[PDB]
């Protein structure tokens, strides 16, 4: 297919001003995404969310509300007192800390461990819709006043000692503290590789040939007939496929008393009780559709090579000759036909998620015994989530310090159905080619892989391709009026091209009314 | 094995040695300083043997 | 399409339990019916659901405690321990107010490598470590002297031996397999014949050839290598162990009344077991199979067909006819089918890549990986005791009816945990249930959601036991299994499931 032509991105007109939240003196209004710019097209010009100063004429009494237990004035963060004075700021205030005079509070002597490196990332939520890191839900450096600590397996450093002889391990990585919202953090070094590769090739060729000679003489005729044919036919085709996935550690999130992080907690003490859309997806935008609660760190690596040629080749040809006396006459006639193909792919794809750019890139480059090590020892230093399970933002609320939010979980429930419907991808058009449709912010694009190009990667510089199709995305629920609801989808966006397999999820699906 | 591996293995054995022979004597031979030694020492023999 | 996504099924809710006279809640649970697979939903992550209640009646859960208590812990410390130098407490409300500290280690002393992961329960189902269960800070003291090499360790109260028993097997085994076979034949015939004398002339010629050339070479390799390092031996000690704080508290909120969600998510939280020996090493294992086979083919064959008079009287009168005829048939074919899996467990990660590269080790980073294995070693050999054996009547009150509570509850959790649930995966794929959802590990040169997608024509499909069935009644209680959940036999099936197809028990 020729491109799409492009359309237009489209906003709503502004919701109604909400009422001035009386601690914020905050007034907020929401649009919605009428349409992104699928292709080409105007980007609009403005966010689908405003806020404005005001001032509410009423008072609000919050700062005292927790103040049982010791309340900070920047944040809600509310603290056992035993944490007052611990000797560890426990809110970025300080408010415990200062005046501590008191001394004696201190809990213990642990800041000589350094919280565990590449925790932060862990507290970070997640948006399932473009697999990015939100802000962060979890606090990540909160202790509670535990001094918890990790062994660092691999905290071996070389050192040398010219005014001795002695070369020996240094010791100050040896262990970490553990920030308070992990229940598990646990190092174990384990590697796993898979490799296949496999080889297929026929050469297959047939010759067939007649010559048909005859004479006679009565006056003398003689005729010489040929028929013959070369078809020749290759195939070649070679696949191989590496899988290498270290692990370092392992971790896993506290399922109780999840203290969480103070601009968490901060927006979600902002959120109305009624429901109120604007502002539900204003926190699910920031803080992710999904959070974290399962951990590998890692490393790993990835290599694909698929080649594929054929080469076709015939030839034929007719003919006869004749000569005849009564004065001697010769003749020929006669035809030919050749005909000759080949075909080419080589497609390689490497990865390496894990700790260095250096010898990410080199591995990336030379899989070698070399590239190998050198990776490993970067691993050390900089290892990456390999794996993670996650759960929908709202299942945090549940298991807060701050007790129940019933009220405001099923608010953030509904805003994350509708979040999770109006921002979707499928409002990205075909890509086609296989390309990777992408919806951010108010604005699509495909990411077209190398042998796919244009605005929806539609012009494949080879002739065409087998490319599977994927669905629109599911219809309007129906207005039931019997006890069912009902949603419809369609696997045309792109249909399934040149012999692509059908996307293979649901045409249906169906909801209580 | 290379001279070297082997060497280096037999020094570092003076570090880290396991046991490699050894004479035993009964587990029952020592129950000893507890309420009711003798009988249990007694029994502690009749179990060994089931 | 072969696949569709299975969502995930789980029950009504149960029943409420009655009301805790102390804990003044009440509990409701559901059952997984089955997970979700293949991308189908998963399940609301609440199969837990609690209510609040007034507090009914009173509990004697007040456990006296004769020796200090540690105030923000409520750990119980023996009050020789005040003033230990030592925090035995979690919170040093043992060693707060002191007049004097009677340090009893002056010496520098480092933990036991590793000693803390071997504190935290396992998931024997899973082979998953979980939250930490016993507390390997403890020591209650100590300050006896134990050395490995030129270092000396502080021994935790828990552990009966860490001991450096060190010992190495290695095993190679390489096995080449070459054969071919060759068959030439060729055929080939002439006849002529003659007749000459007016005048006349006859001569009748005929040529055949057939040739085959039929060739077959088969070669396969089958190479294993495997590395078992043992550099401890760790044994915890049978009695009085000390509880970590986590696990503390999280038994202590367990209902008396058995509600199976609240124990279920013990288990999820800690494990059902702890590791009561454990041997601690590393592992490499490395297994490289190829199979390399050509065919080459040809058949051809040729005709000739002569047959020519001429008759003179000058005048003459003649026929003369002449055919030539060819055929050649060409076949070849070429494959390689190769696997190599490489598992590496302790060490380090630089030791542990360059041993996960596709090539055998050096000597030298089988060196330094074994160096590395002492500092951050693996658990080789585990024994394990459940995790209930820890709930003991000098932590807790009502501690019979909690253990036995944990004894239904490892029951019902063995049961729901168990993968026999899951849908079987394509491609030899081994579904593994994780979390409410099942993801099928492909073998690989398998891939995708299902193992779906091969460019092999046959692998294979070994066998799978469906669930056993549940239990039949008393004379002869009985289970029955029917390796129905992959019948092995498809693609060149693989080995049977193992037994005992079925199972047999007392009442």
């Amino acid at each position: 297919a020729a491109t799409p032509a492009a359309v237009t991105c489209q906003l709503s007109n502004w919701s109604e001003w909400t009422d001035c939240f009386p601690c914020q003196d905050k007034k907020y209004r929401h649009r919605s995404l009428l349409q992104p710019n699928k292709f080409g097209g105007t980007i609009c010009s403005g966010d689908i969310w405003d806020q404005a100063s005001c001032s509410s004429s009423t008072t609000c009494v919050r700062q005292a509300q927790c103040g049982q237990d010791f309340q900070c004035k920047e944040t809600g963060r509310c603290l056992k007192r035993h944490l007052v004075c611990n000797g560890d700021q426990d809110c970025l205030d300080g408010s415990d800390e200062d005046d501590c005079e008191d001394v004696r509070a201190i809990d213990e002597d642990c800041s000589q461990y350094e919280p565990i490196p590449g925790s932060q990332k862990a507290a970070l939520g997640y948006n399932i819709l473009t697999q990015e890191d939100a802000q962060s839900v979890y606090d990540a450096s909160y202790y509670g006043g535990q001094c918890e600590t990790v062994y660092n397996g691999e905290w071996r450093e070389l050192r040398y000692d010219s005014t001795c002889e002695r070369l020996y391990y240094g010791d100050d990585e040896k262990y970490f503290r553990k920030p308070y919202n992990f229940l598990k953090y646990h190092f174990e070094a384990l590697a796993d590789t898979g490799i296949s590769s496999e080889f297929y090739d026929n050469a297959n060729d047939l010759l067939s040939k007649v010559k048909k000679d005859k004479s006679d003489s009565f006056h003398s005729q003689d005729t010489s007939f040929l028929n013959e044919l070369n078809k020749y036919n290759e195939k070649k085709f070679i696949f191989t496929r590496i899988f290498t996935k270290v692990q370092t550690a392992h971790f896993k999130m506290r399922k109780d008393d999840i203290m969480l992080d103070e601009g968490m907690l901060q927006s979600l003490m902002e959120l109305p009780d009624q429901y109120n859309y604007g502002m539900y997806a204003k926190f699910i935008n920031d803080y992710g559709t999904h959070y974290i609660t399962s951990g590998s760190m890692g490393g790993i690596y990835e290599y694909i090579l698929v080649i594929d040629k054929a080469k076709m080749e015939s030839l034929g040809i007719t003919s006869r000759d004749i000569t005849t006396c009564f004065h001697c006459k010769k003749f020929g006639g006669g035809k030919t036909e050749r005909a000759r193909k080949a075909m080419a792919v080589e497609d390689i794809i490497s990865r390496v998620r894990g700790g260095s750019s250096g010898w990410s890139g080199g591995l990336a480059q030379n899989r070698s015994t070399i590239t190998y090590r050198s990776w490993g020892r970067s691993l050390k230093y900089n290892p990456v989530v390999i794996d993670f399970e996650m759960q929908p933002i709202h299942e945090v609320l549940r298991h807060t310090s701050l007790g129940p939010l019933e009220a405001k979980r099923q608010n953030l429930r509904r805003a994350l159905d509708q979040y999770l419907m109006e921002f979707n991808a499928c409002r990205c058009g075909p890509c086609f080619n296989n390309g990777v449709p992408i919806l951010e912010g108010t604005s699509c694009r495909c990411q077209c892989r190398l042998g796919s190009l244009g605005a929806a990667c539609e012009q494949t510089q080879t002739e065409g391709a087998k490319a599977d199709g994927s669905w629109s995305c599911w219809s309007s629920w129906s207005v039931c009026r019997a006890g069912i609801q009902e949603r419809r989808r369609e696997c045309d966006n792109p249909a399934p091209q040149n012999g692509g397999a059908s996307c293979p999820g649901r045409k249906v699906q169906t909801q209580a009314c | 094995g290379n001279k070297r591996r082997y060497s280096a293995w037999a020094e570092s054995v003076t570090n880290l040695p396991q046991v490699i022979k050894q004479k035993l004597t009964p587990l029952y031979e020592l129950v000893k300083e507890v309420p009711c030694a003798s009988v249990k020492k007694l029994y502690l023999k009749w179990a060994l043997e089931e | 399409v072969t696949l569709m996504p299975i969502d995930c099924e789980l029950s009504s809710w149960s029943s409420w339990t009655t009301c805790d006279p102390c804990q003044k809640k009440r509990y409701r649970y559901a059952y997984l019916l089955q997970p979700s697979q293949f991308h189908g939903e998963p399940c609301n992550f609440s199969d837990k659901e609690v209510e609040d209640c007034v507090t009914n009646r009173p509990c004697r859960s007040q456990v006296r405690c004769e020796g200090f208590v540690c105030a923000q812990t409520g750990r119980c410390v023996n009050r020789r321990l005040l003033c230990n130098g030592d925090n035995d407490c979690g919170d040093q409300s043992d060693e707060a107010n002191c007049r004097r500290i009677y340090k009893k280690c002056q010496h520098e002393m480092d933990q036991y490598w590793g000693i803390g992961s071997l504190a935290s329960g396992i998931n024997l189902f899973t082979n998953s470590f979980e939250g930490p269960v016993l507390d390997h800070r403890y020591y209650a003291g100590g300050c006896s002297p134990h050395y490995i090499l030129n270092t000396r360790f502080r021994k935790p109260y828990n552990v009966e031996s860490y001991t450096p028993q060190t010992q190495g097997k290695y095993e190679f085994i390489l096995k080449e397999y070459e054969s071919y076979s060759d068959f030439e034949r060729n055929v080939t015939e002439k006849m002529a014949s003659k007749s000459g004398f007016i005048s006349s002339q006859s001569d009748r010629g005929k040529h055949y050839i057939r040739r085959t050339k039929r060739f077959s070479h088969t070669k396969s390799v089958f190479l294993h290598a495997r590395s078992d390092l043992e550099v401890a031996h760790y044994k915890l000690k049978p009695r009085s162990l000390m509880l970590h704080y986590e696990f503390l508290q999280r038994v202590k909120r367990l209902p008396l009344e058995y509600s199976y969600g609240e124990y279920r998510d013990l288990f999820r939280d800690f494990g059902t077991h702890y590791i009561t020996e454990a041997v601690l090493g590393g592992i490499y294992e490395y297994t490289l199979v190829m199979n390399k086979e050509a065919m080459e083919r040809g058949d051809y064959t040729l005709n000739n067909v002569h047959a020519c008079a001429k008759n003179d009287f000058g005048v003459s009168v003649g026929k003369c006819r002449g055919i030539l005829n060819e055929i050649k048939d060409r076949n070849k074919r070429d494959t390689m089918v190769e696997d190599l899996v490489v598992l590496v467990r302790g060490g380090a990660s630089e030791h542990i890549t360059t041993l996960a590269y596709q090539e055998l080790p050096t000597a030298d980073l089988m060196q330094e990986w074994g160096d590395a294995v002492q500092y951050n070693p693996a658990i080789i050999k585990v024994k394990v005791e459940p995790l209930y054996e820890l709930v003991t009547a000098t932590d807790f009150a009502y501690s019979s009816t909690v253990r036995q509570n944990m004894k239904q509850a490892l029951e019902e959790f063995q049961k729901e945990v168990s993968s026999c649930h899951c849908a079987p995966c394509q491609g030899n794929g081994v579904p593994v249930l994780k979390g409410s959802r099942c993801d099928c590990i492909c073998p690989v040169g398998s891939q995708g959601l299902a193992c779906e997608v091969s460019y092999r024509k046959n692998t294979p499909i070994d066998g799978k036991w469906n669930c056993w069935s549940n239990w039949s009644s008393c004379s002869g209680r009985r289970k029955t299994r029917q390796r129905q959940c992959n019948n092995p036999p498809p693609q060149n099936g693989g080995s049977p499931c193992s037994g005992p197809a079925s199972e047999t028990l007392d009442c």
